């Protein structure tokens, strides 16, 4: 994040400030000050008092008599509170833009200390440094109070709303119930060394993650030494302490839960002189940013609702430092790509945003720690865990599809990636991973997809101390060689690599092959580095916010440092974001402080006003987003926050053609020569059908397409249809549509809306006076193919595409409309087959054969029946279709149930089939193996066989005998 | 739930006698296992098991063994009338003896004082107080309890009351309980302010009382008798022990979840090993078992749903498209849980619900009990459908209705492993069966003999049949993966090796997801090579853009390459099925990329279709240009012309003079006005003069009009050169 002073308020007599805070319902400031000062002022925190620090409304309040110390807000109902060193302490109501007095109270015993809010806003506790603590209601109404022992320094309330922190004068922690108020526990400190008692410059807990898996280290317990210690829990044994040479004074959250803010006042000992110094942590105690404003004492210090201005007290005045957060982002393909933090969620939500088609997709990442794009591909290194340091660089395309991973073992600060490689930068070790051939020319028909997928990667891993040839073949070993000097920042070109050291010393590499081309010397360290497009020129941000540009030429690599040249004409300072032109290396835009200065050949501009984050810088354009709000309301994002802006060139450009002859147009774009120009001309003669000054801007454009386009209405002999196809040229259907209307050539404007692919827009011109049933078979396949099975089935049945409404009906298992379809197909054979093999695998074997009749073959019908099992089904379907081989299947029946040693079944089946004498035969042959051991079974066997043959007779209307025998032979 | 034995130790029986572990406690550190072994104090390390200490000192067998909060010393007392504070390194400073032997040791949580029990009076013992304040009692005291305050200590009593004597008010509480207190716990956990005290009374019954002595919650009836209590997982949980020799997890109100660890004999004392999942108990025997409690993981999944188990009573229900969670509480322990459609089943120790879930018109996901079977019943497998509830143990499918009804049965010849419903007709429903002998069926409810799909020789542990049910994926035991394109002959599309679970698409017809031994995903479309992730877990979903991936209790969802699959496709010329693979989603250079190679490889059709996806009318116009060439060697020209529309015009012209089309170049380099390539390739002089008047034709309105006049003079054509020149104004040469 960047931190720039962008106000100066002087609060009336010159009094010096003591309290401050700011309201995030409205945007309330307050401040305090000596013998009874209490001033609020509204600062209008939309965009409207964002770019001009709009301050809209001041109001001084009275009632205080000391110098007023402690003032805290209440969003939910907007309430204030403040006290004062006396000991009175005021509550105050807004009413029509009046602060009204609600409740005075003084102790007079002992001095108040500090406020505390629950975070549902109901709750307040007030401390004392006898230790006095009462706990009272959003109304006022007393809930209880205590008398701790000893003495109380600060206080805070817990995230979850059932416990409050309490910190004393001796420095020690203790977690009170929030209801009880009795001693619940005390939290440990591992920042301290414990030899002596400290008081603690602050204590504050974020409650934006109380509802989270992985808690974040929202606590903060930091002392008068500046040992700063975060904690994700009252009693977590893993605290994640950051120590800063600064002693603090105050510190604060952002409302967001990221950022913490600590304050220092350096006195005038060391060479610095006297200052208010603002450090910026993360929630990892990760050093951000630090602000230095001239000052002796601070007053406070308070961070703006939206999370993007910080309020500091210095001296008698207050200070509006505008802060930029690092916001991950990038922007590619015309599609943009952020990140966002949902509250309950440890994971990070990626969004991907076509917004020429405002189509949104949304990934999750977890851990996510950079992004970046180029050409059409985008670039994720994410943390997985924590706990074990591996980095996860992931390579994704528009839609967010991965195409490839890799995973590194080291703790890895800065990355980057160019149109063949991404580059990582630790402390001391560079890793480089040549996913694609740089010989290889990224074109339409070879993106940079498919050169990282097909084609072998390649990956390295060197030092920084080493110098590096082409000879040296590539490894993998993590050198760490003890450099005192480690890297800063780092930059990525097509063809060259730049690293910056703390020291100064900057390295100029090549990558393919790998070689330490070059050094540089520079003024510092480089916070942030950037190149221009064919690596003539380079900016670097310095540590001290100057931001300057260096040539370098590659005739003047050497291996000596030697000092690099600088371009003259651009000297910014607090520049806290940057682009470069993709087509002209010179023209580059820079966001300077709450404005943008866009250069062309190291002269400046006009500073246009602006404070969206900048995406891309491309043919004389300038597309940027506003990613201030639009993290607001991330889920849904809104094509107004893409704001496009013009250099100077396009703008005179835009005025000559607005009013000027195209004469005029053409010798500006002789005089400039840029191919946006020469696009421009040519669109506006189309515009205005001027066919005869639009084939020079395009051949100086070199466009053998457009130059075949105009050839095409050259041909065209129509003062209205070469219009209709101009404007169709440029996207603009809308009204070509209208066009081809106003001559009622729908032969040509059905064509247009079809090969567009609008086919919404086919119907609504095709029902209005058989391509009818393809636009709605295209529909019907646009939403199966997005899943959307009820109206995918709708317009397959609205086109008649039997076999889709087939996949819908099984997908959706509607069974009973899949029976349906054998009514509606018989002049066409697959159907039946297609939806009978569908339903015997579901086991419908009823319709399924049914729909094999209407197939014209009931033989695999009865096949599937005994596959399924329905041999009473199968019987009458081969009887009904005269298939004579019933043998074969009763007697696979007969040996199934003879297998499943079922001759109750099998005897009733014969009964039924009237079969007689080799039922009778089958049966004794259980009969006789039931008869070797236990045979008076075997004798009723026998007579209901005799009975069997008996009954043949009347089924009828050697073996006559030789049953009755074998009857009689047990008897 | 899965229990793990990390190690044991058995004491050797002496004059044929086992001692037992009366008693042990866990030190604050948690290495030091201090158990009260007979006579002998045997301190172990947990994380090896070794004797790290053998402490004697003792006359007889203690049944009290205790470990400070802090963990710098400790006190052992017993059946010698003696109490000897000890250091951390066991060493004896001051050695006391008391009137009456002690059965029970209670230091404070929050001081390093402790609690003496004598037969007639309770004292305090200190370091600084040497003196033992002796205040009577009724009798003599069984077992004491601190709450985590330290401030109220609860004291036992034969006849189960337990007795209060406040230092602040002189009012006293006493509860009554009809069973002798032979353990009572102070919960951890303070809930809205109020304490849990659980009694365990030995007439079967577990109590909760307040410090007021009132009853919380519901009373219990137990299947034994509690001896020890020990709350597990911050007091989330609780120990208990008794006839069953087990010890045994019981919920915050009292109902019992399962027996963790099983005994022999009688169990003293468990204890568990605090911020680990280890704990410890101690039997008659002198067996005592370090136990890891690994947790087991439940979960069922159909289609984008989730559901699994958390506190062990509660079901976690998952939406992962639409990411929705809910919470059902069932107080009560679950082992096996199904899910189909809107429909899940959950069963519990002697009870079975089912659960439905609608989409209301208040856009809220609400669950309803719908059907309630009150039996106890034993199975290895569960499968809930919208007919009826299917559990299947050893070889026996018992499908029971919604109310405790038989439905059918099948008896296969060897055990089934596996059970899933792959859907089906309400009624006529199908589920997937694969027994022990390598043999997978389709089970119809409604037709009682089972549907042959296939045979194999290694047992099936896991199968799954396709979205369109055609193809089947199988593993074995040997995990070897094979798919079988399901019909009268089962053909072997391909087999894999070393395969932990498998998953097909859901919504496409032919993609299927492997999750490999060395935690490498794949993803197979057709005949295409896998493409891995290397993604830890295993593959339990697969949608249509999606693939879900469990890992122990993570449960995280993929994203789908589509594109990956398009370039394969494109190389190999698969372009009719690249479209449909593209069609999932993939990005706009991805669909560029299509129609070019489409339109390179002289298949305009995908290429029409390809094209309505990118807003780039730049690519676009050039179809139209097409067709009346088409209408009337001649196929070459689309090849060469494309690649000049790319943004390079050299290789164009390459191609060109490749297919011999001079004259096409000449034509293109006259409409690039860059006359010296097309110099480069001119062939015949007549083209060339051509080339040539053209240039000047261009000269003479390209504002250059000295060159224009050489030109037209190059042309032969005298009074054109004329008429140029005249207007160039040099006379020296007029």
């Amino acid at each position: 994040m960047f931190v720039y002073l962008s106000k100066r308020i002087a609060m009336p007599n010159g009094v010096k400030v003591t309290s401050i805070a700011w309201n995030d319902g409205q945007g309330w400031l307050a401040c305090g000050g000596e013998k009874g000062l209490l001033k609020v002022l509204k600062v209008d925190g939309g965009p409207q008092g964002q770019r001009s620090g709009g301050l809209s409304s001041s109001q001084t309040l009275e009632g205080h008599d000391t110098t007023v110390d402690l003032v805290t807000w209440n969003q939910q109902y907007c309430k204030l509170t403040s006290s004062d060193v006396s000991g009175r302490i005021i509550v105050w109501v807004l009413h029509k833009g009046m602060w009204f007095e609600e409740m005075v109270n003084n102790r007079n015993s002992s001095r108040v200390v500090d406020f505390a809010w629950n975070p549902s806003g109901t709750k307040i506790c007030i401390t004392y440094e006898d230790g006095a603590v009462i706990v009272g209601g959003v109304d006022g109404n007393r809930y209880w109070g205590r008398e701790l022992p000893y003495k109380l320094a600060k206080v805070c309330w817990g995230a979850d709303g059932n416990s409050i922190l309490f910190g004393t004068a001796t420095g020690e922690v203790y977690v009170h119930d929030a209801s009880s108020g009795e001693h619940l526990s005390q939290v440990e400190i591992k920042c301290n060394d414990g030899k002596a008692p400290s008081p603690l410059a602050g204590l504050s807990w974020h409650p934006a993650w109380v509802e989270r898996p992985e808690p974040l280290a929202t606590l903060a317990v930091c002392y008068q030494s500046g040992k700063l210690q975060l904690m994700t829990s009252i009693g977590d044994e893993t605290p994640c302490n950051v120590d800063r040479d600064l002693p603090a004074h105050f510190i604060s959250w952002n409302p967001s839960g990221t950022v913490l803010a600590v304050t220092a006042a350096t006195p005038a000992t060391e060479e610095n002189g006297p200052g208010i110094v603002t450090q910026f942590f993360s929630t990892e105690g990760v050093h951000l940013r630090t602000l230095r404003v001239s000052g002796k004492q601070c007053g406070g210090i308070t961070w703006e609702g939206g999370g993007l201005r910080v309020a500091i007290g210095v001296d008698s005045s207050v200070y509006f430092a505008n802060v930029r957060p690092n916001y991950k982002y990038c922007y590619f393909k015309k599609t943009a790509v952020f990140a966002f933090t949902v509250p309950d969620k440890v994971e990070e939500s990626v969004m991907f945003w076509n917004v020429n088609t405002n189509e949104r997709r949304t990934k999750s990442v977890r851990g996510l720690q950079y992004m970046n794009a180029c050409k059409d591909a985008c670039v994720l290194i994410s943390r997985p865990d924590t706990t074990q340091q591996q980095r996860m660089i992931q390579l994704v395309n528009a839609i967010g599809s991965p195409l490839e991973t890799r995973f590194i073992d080291m703790e890895l600060y800065t990355y980057d990636m160019n149109s063949s490689a991404v580059v990582c930068c630790g402390d001391e070790s560079i890793y480089i991973w040549q996913f694609r051939d740089p010989s290889t020319a990224v074109d339409a028909l070879d993106p940079i997809s498919m050169q990282a997928s097909r084609a072998e990667s390649q990956e390295r891993v060197i030092h920084v101390c080493d110098l590096v040839r082409g000879d040296t073949a590539p490894t993998m070993k993590v050198r760490s060689a003890l450099t005192n000097d480690l890297i800063s920042a780092m930059c990525v070109s097509e063809t060259h690599m730049f690293v910056s050291l703390e020291s100064g010393t900057l390295h100029v590499y090549q990558l393919s092959p790998l070689q330490l081309v070059s050094k540089y010397i520079l003024f510092a360290r480089a916070q942030s580095m950037s190149v221009n497009c064919n690596s003539t020129q380079l900016a670097v941000i310095h540590l001290g916010g100057i931001t300057n540009v260096y040539c370098i030429e590659r005739e003047k690599f050497s291996l000596v440092p030697c000092k690099a040249d600088t371009i003259d004409g651009v000297e910014l300072k607090d520049v806290w974001n940057l682009r470069w032109a993709v087509d002209d290396p010179h023209r580059f835009a820079v966001m300077e402080k709450t404005r943008m200065l866009v250069y062309n050949h190291g002269v400046a501009e006009e500073p246009v006003q602006s404070c969206a984050n900048l995406c891309k810088f491309k043919s004389l354009k300038i597309r940027t987003l506003q990613l201030d709000e639009l993290l607001l309301d991330p889920e849904r994002p809104r094509k107004d926050y893409i704001v496009d802006f013009e250099a100077q060139l396009l703008r005179d450009m835009r005025a000559v053609l607005r009013d000027g002859t195209a004469k005029e147009a053409y010798e500006f774009a002789e005089s400039h020569n840029t191919k946006k120009l020469w696009e421009l001309l040519a669109e506006h003669t189309l515009f205005q059908l001027d066919f005869t000054y639009a084939e020079v801007a395009f051949i100086h454009c070199k466009d053998y397409a457009a130059i075949q386009f105009v050839k095409r209405v050259r041909s065209l002999d129509d003062p209205k249809k070469q219009l209709a196809e101009v404007n169709a040229y440029y996207r603009r259907f809308d009204e070509a549509e209208r066009l081809y209307k106003d001559v009622d050539r729908k032969d040509l404007a059905l064509d247009l809306r079809y090969r567009l692919g609008d086919w919404f827009g086919v119907v609504r011109l095709v029902q209005e006076g058989a391509l009818l049933f393809q636009a709605w078979e295209n529909i019907g396949d646009h939403y199966a193919s997005r899943q959307k099975w009820s109206k995918a089935a709708q317009y397959y049945t609205q086109c008649r595409h039997y076999r889709k409404l087939a996949r819908i009906f099984y997908i959706i298992e509607d069974y009973e409309m899949l029976t349906q379809l054998i009514s509606m197909g018989e002049h066409d054979k697959e159907l039946m087959v297609t939806l009978g093999n569908m339903l015997l695998t579901v086991g419908l074997a009823e319709e399924a054969a049914k729909a094999f009749i209407a197939a014209n073959e009931p033989r695999m019908a009865v096949n599937g029946c005994v596959q399924v099992n329905m041999w009473n089904r199968a019987i009458a379907l081969a009887k009904e279709h005269r298939l004579e081989d019933v043998g074969q299947l009763l007697e696979k029946y007969a040996k199934y149930l003879i297998h499943r040693e079922r001759l109750t079944e099998a005897i009733e089946l014969y009964r039924k089939a009237g079969k007689h004498d080799e039922a009778a035969t089958l049966l004794a042959q259980l009969g006789k193996r039931a008869a070797l051991r236990d045979a008076l079974k075997a004798k009723k066997f026998y007579v209901l066989s005799a009975l069997e043959v008996q009954k043949y007779r009347t089924t009828a209307i050697r073996t006559l005998d030789a049953a009755w025998r074998g009857a009689e032979a047990y008897h | 739930m899965h229990t793990s034995v990390r190690w044991s130790e058995t004491a050797d029986a002496v004059k044929g006698i086992r001692p037992p572990v009366n008693s042990l406690c866990y030190s604050p550190s948690g290495d030091y296992v201090v158990a009260s072994c007979g006579v002998r104090v045997l301190v172990y390390a947990a994380s090896t098991g070794t004797l790290l200490h053998s402490l004697m000192g003792h006359q007889d067998t203690i049944y009290c063994v205790d470990y400070s909060s802090d963990g710098k010393n400790f006190a052992s007392g017993g059946a010698d009338r003696t109490v000897i504070v000890w250091s951390s390194q066991g060493e004896g400073i001051v050695k006391y003896q008391h009137t009456e032997a002690i059965q029970a040791l209670a230091h404070n949580p929050t001081s390093s004082q402790l609690a003496s029990v004598s037969s007639v009076d309770w004292g305090i013992w200190s370091p600084e107080q040497p003196k033992v304040s002796k205040y009577s009692l009724p009798s003599k005291g069984l077992c004491a309890a601190w709450t985590p305050n330290g401030k109220t200590l609860a004291i036992g009593m034969l006849d189960g009351t337990v007795m209060m004597l406040s230092k602040t008010s002189e009012e006293k509480v006493i509860i009554r309980r009809p069973a002798p207190v032979w353990a009572l716990a102070f919960t951890p956990l303070r809930e809205n302010g109020i304490d849990v005290l659980a009694i365990g009374s030995w007439d079967q019954r577990l109590s909760f009382y307040n410090l007021s002595g009132t009853a919380v919650g519901r009373e219990r009836e137990l299947d034994f008798d509690p001896c020890s209590v020990s709350y597990f997982n911050d007091g989330e949980y609780i120990l208990l022990s008794g006839s069953d020799h087990k010890v045994t997890l019981f919920t915050k109100d009292g109902n019992r979840l399962i027996e963790l660890a099983s005994a022999d004999d009688w169990i003293w004392s468990a204890r568990q090993r605090p911020r680990q999942k280890q704990f410890c108990y101690g039997t008659n025997d002198g067996t005592i078992s370090c136990i890891d409690i690994t947790i087991s993981t439940v979960h069922t999944i159909y289609d984008d749903q989730y559901v699994f188990r958390k506190d062990m009573t509660n079901l976690v229900v998952h939406q992962l498209l639409v990411d929705r969670k809910m919470v059902i509480p069932c107080n009560e322990y679950v082992q096996k849980i199904a899910t189909f459609l809107d429909k899940l089943a959950v069963q519990l120790q002697e009870r079975v619900i089912v659960f439905e879930f609608f989409y209301d018109d208040d856009r809220t996901m609400r669950y309803q009990d719908i059907a309630q079977i009150r039996r106890r019943l034993e199975c290895s497998l569960l499968c809930v459908t919208t007919g009826a509830i299917i559990v299947s143990n050893d070889k026996r499918i018992t499908m029971y209705d919604f109310q405790g009804n038989k439905r059918r049965e099948w008896s296969m010849e060897s055990p089934v492993q596996l059970m899933k419903v792959v859907g089906g007709m309400e009624g006529r429903e199908i589920l997937l069966v694969g027994l022990n002998g390598g043999q997978v069926m389709k089970v119809f409810v409604d037709n009682p003999f089972p549907t042959l799909l296939h045979k194999g020789t290694a047992p099936v542990k896991s199968a799954e049949l396709s979205s369109s049910r055609s193809r089947l994926a199988v593993i074995d035991s040997t995990n070897t993966l094979q798919v079988l394109e399901l019909g009268e002959k089962n053909e072997l599309l391909f087999s894999e090796d070393n395969v932990t679970a498998v998953a097909f698409n859901i919504d496409v017809d032919d993609n299927i997801a492997f999750t490999t031994g060395d935690n490498t995903l794949h993803i197979k479309t057709g005949s295409l090579p896998a493409y891995q992730q290397a993604v830890r877990g295993i593959v339990v979903g697969f949608k249509a853009n999606h693939v879900f991936n469990l890992h122990y209790s993570n449960m995280m969802v993929l994203d789908v390459p589509h594109a990956h699959a398009l370039y394969k496709y494109v190389e190999m010329r698969d372009f009719d099925r690249a479209y449909e693979v593209a069609c999932l989603g993939v990005a706009d250079a991805d669909w560029k990329m299509l129609g070019l190679h489409a339109m390179s490889q002289l298949r305009l059709d995908i290429a029409r279709k390809a094209f309505t996806h990118i807003q780039d009318t730049k690519l676009v116009e050039l179809l139209k240009s097409l067709e009346l060439r088409r209408r009337q060697a001649k196929d070459s020209v689309l090849y060469g012309s494309i690649l000049a529309f790319q943004g390079k015009y050299n290789d164009a012209a390459r191609q060109f003079m490749k297919t011999g089309c001079e004259l096409k170049a000449v034509e293109m380099y006259c409409d690039l006005k860059m006359w010296d390539n097309a110099k480069k390739i001119c062939t015949d002089e007549k083209v060339l003069k051509d080339l040539i008047r053209q240039q000047a034709r261009w000269a003479e309105e390209s504002q250059n009009f000295v060159e224009a006049a050489s030109l037209y003079e190059s042309c032969g054509d005298y009074a054109k050169a004329i008429g140029m020149m005249g207007q160039a104004g040099q006379v020296e040469k007029l």
